[PDB]
């Protein structure tokens, strides 16, 4: 509806913050602002119904928040690039 | 939370296939070394 | 193998019954030899034993001695008191919507969809309140899922604090824990989920620690004259005179000018000094943590009389039109109000069927007027005049054959 | 009206009569929802699994399976068989 | 729900015989690749 | 959980690649023995 309250995919990130663009900074989501992009930050986007977009064993918030095994390259932090060797 | 790691039990084999159906391979090969990804993919035909 | 647990187990499964299970079998070795019958007694019983838990504080001393539960409440509290986790943790159980003064359905069980306009009126009603828990309770480790038992679309995340009582047990079959609820709790964040098909409500929540002695009065004293033994002293002899008049016979009087809007059309100057220094010495100390304080009152507090057709409260429409009428509205005093810090019930205030539960936030201004041995009261705290109460949760419980409330409240600054 | 007798989160009028997924809920089917795409399932509303296959009806027609499951073995009545 | 696929102790051999008691099966041959599929089929002799 | 120590389930073939991709080899030699120690690098293009 009409408010930011609502996960469809139950992974921590707001429906609209995945369809529109967010960042990940202090662990939690936050919505993305053009000044964040000179401060090093990126814009990820990704699937409101599928708790893994790309498919890897990893949910959407653990790949943007990067807490995952930190031996992956961080080009497979964001949820459409799937960590596979 | 605690970092703690466990590699007993998981298995790439089971993300394989699905990770093959809904995704794009694409491949850079330099002069040194070479690289594969897979990234997704929409499809049109699924309305949800 | 070895499994760490922390704060919060998010929808692990297995590692969530391996860590509890093998908790379970450490936990058996150190149960006493009547540990595990009362264990197995609340295994069989599982209902009543919790209703007793929650409404036995409310009868009389002698009562509650006598009763035929206590000795099985006493120890199951002990063993629950037995094991203190030295890390906070964050638990996952199903509470009813009713629970938090929403009396409307916000799905029913085979229905699917959550309307926009239930999800603003429970967020509307569950702002900006506290609501007290207590009873024992099964509580999951792990979010569940599609193996697990979903009976109300409300799901409640908590976090427990520290030095919080634990107790996996096994049911025979599976293993689960129990917990004692002497705590009150606050939503901060509700977000609507989706669970195989069907829609859930999310509710993080957090712990705010109270001081509730219960039916436990020597503990009670053994804190109030710590307390407020150094409050006598502090004050100056006019202000102890007019506090000693207080009690010998003058707060009678002084309440009914008080409420018959004296000090404002018809006043006494010398009532209004006197009004003045005590609530100025009542100042002086003011409590230094939050509390927790009991109160009988009758229906000429709430608008009504002994022989009201609503004050018979054993007859659930009854209930129904007191809970509409008075939940979720303010509550408002012109005078001083004196409360017993113990629930048990005493001779004084026996045919009264309205309890209230006052909840005092930390540096509220308040004194305890029992530190006097001049007085022969026992367990009473004083407030201010001009106070304001919030209504949150009405319950109704049986003592005999007479249906009583009990009233939770929130003094405001 | 929305009666559920096998516990697979789809009432029993809209296995009977069809219905159709969207935002992961069962909706009732509306004639107009063929031009965006959507397709018009109906199932067996006594079993959780109609076709037999370990999946349930709600799975099947909300996709939540392997991705690698060909989209005809999305409807309540193709098991998904190798 | 999050998204984790096992494949120990699923075995396809539970669910054989039942899907093909129950199911018609047909065959689609084309020139350069074949495809065979079960269609549940109704039973007009059992009431319920 | 018991003051007890467990070797069972605990390997370093977990921990080898994740210590490796964010560490700084430094070897000192002397005479003796040898020591050979990792330590934690700042990364500066991530600035969380
Ligand atoms: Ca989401
Ligand atoms: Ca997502
Ligand atoms: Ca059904
Ligand atoms: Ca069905």
């Amino acid at each position: 509806w009409e408010d930011e309250d609502l996960d469809t995919d139950n992974d921590n990130i707001p429906d609209s913050y995945e369809r529109n663009g967010y960042t990940i900074k202090d662990l939690i989501a936050v919505k993305w602002e053009d000044s964040f992009a000179e401060q090093g930050y990126k814009k990820y986007v990704s699937n409101y119904l599928e708790s893994n977009t790309a498919g890897d064993p990893y949910t959407d918030y653990e790949k943007a928040s990067g807490s995952f095994d930190k031996a992956i390259k961080t080009e497979a932090r964001d949820p459409l690039v799937a960590a596979y060797p | 939370s605690s970092g703690q790691i466990v590699t007993e039990g998981n298995s790439w084999s089971d993300y394989i296939s699905q990770i093959d159906s809904i995704s794009a391979s694409i491949i850079l090969d330099t002069e040194n070394e070479s690289y594969e990804r897979r990234v997704t993919a929409k499809n049109l035909q699924d309305p949800e | 193998a070895p499994i760490e647990r922390p704060e919060d187990f998010l929808k692990d499964k297995e590692k969530a019954k391996e860590w509890e299970r093998k908790e379970a079998e450490r936990i058996e070795q150190k149960l006493e030899r009547s540990e595990k019958e009362a264990l197995e007694s609340y295994k069989k019983d599982s209902v009543e034993i919790s209703k007793y838990s929650q409404t036995r504080n409310y009868f009389y001393d002698y009562q509650i001695e006598a009763n035929s539960r206590e000795k099985e409440y006493k120890e199951l509290r002990n063993a629950i008191s037995k094991n203190k986790i030295d890390k906070p943790m964050y638990v996952y159980y199903f509470e009813s919507p009713e629970k938090f003064a929403f009396n409307k359905v916000i799905r029913t069980e085979n229905q699917n969809e959550i309307s926009l306009e239930k999800f603003n009126e429970f967020k509307e009603t569950i702002q900006n309140k506290l609501f007290k828990q207590d009873g024992f309770k099964d509580i999951s480790l792990y979010e569940p899922g599609k193996g697990d038992e979903k009976p109300t679309p409300l799901l409640m995340h908590l976090k427990l604090p520290r030095n919080t009582g634990m107790l996996p047990y096994t049911n025979t079959n599976n293993v689960s824990t129990l917990i004692e609820q002497g705590y009150s709790i606050k939503i901060d964040k509700i977000v609507r989920i989706v669970i195989d098909g069907k829609h859930y409500i999310k509710a993080e929540a957090s712990v705010v620690s109270s001081l509730d002695f219960k039916d436990d009065v020597s503990k009670g004293d053994s804190w109030g004259k710590a307390n407020y033994n150094d409050w006598s002293n502090k004050l100056t002899p006019n202000e102890l005179a007019d506090v000693n008049d207080y009690m010998r016979g003058g707060y009678t009087a002084i309440n009914n000018y008080l409420i018959s809007n004296g000090p404002v059309n018809n006043p006494n100057p010398e009532l209004d000094s006197k009004i003045t220094n005590i609530e100025n010495a009542l100042k002086r100390e003011p409590i230094p943590t939050n509390l927790t304080v009991y109160r009988r009152s009758g229906p000429q507090e709430f608008g009504l009389t002994l022989t009201s057709p609503e004050y018979d409260f054993n007859k659930l429409e009854n209930i129904d039109a007191f809970k509409s009428k008075w939940e979720g509205q303010a509550l408002s005093y012109p005078n001083f109000i004196s409360t017993s810090i113990g629930s048990v019930n005493m001779s004084a205030f026996a045919k009264r069927k309205i309890v209230l539960r006052i909840t005092i936030p930390k540096g509220s201004p308040g004194a305890y007027l029992s530190a006097i041995p001049g007085y022969a009261g026992e367990y009473e705290v004083l407030l201010n005049h001009g106070s304001k109460f919030k209504i949150n949760k009405i319950d109704s419980y049986k003592d005999g054959t007479i249906t009583k409330l009990i009233v939770d409240a929130t003094l405001i600054p």
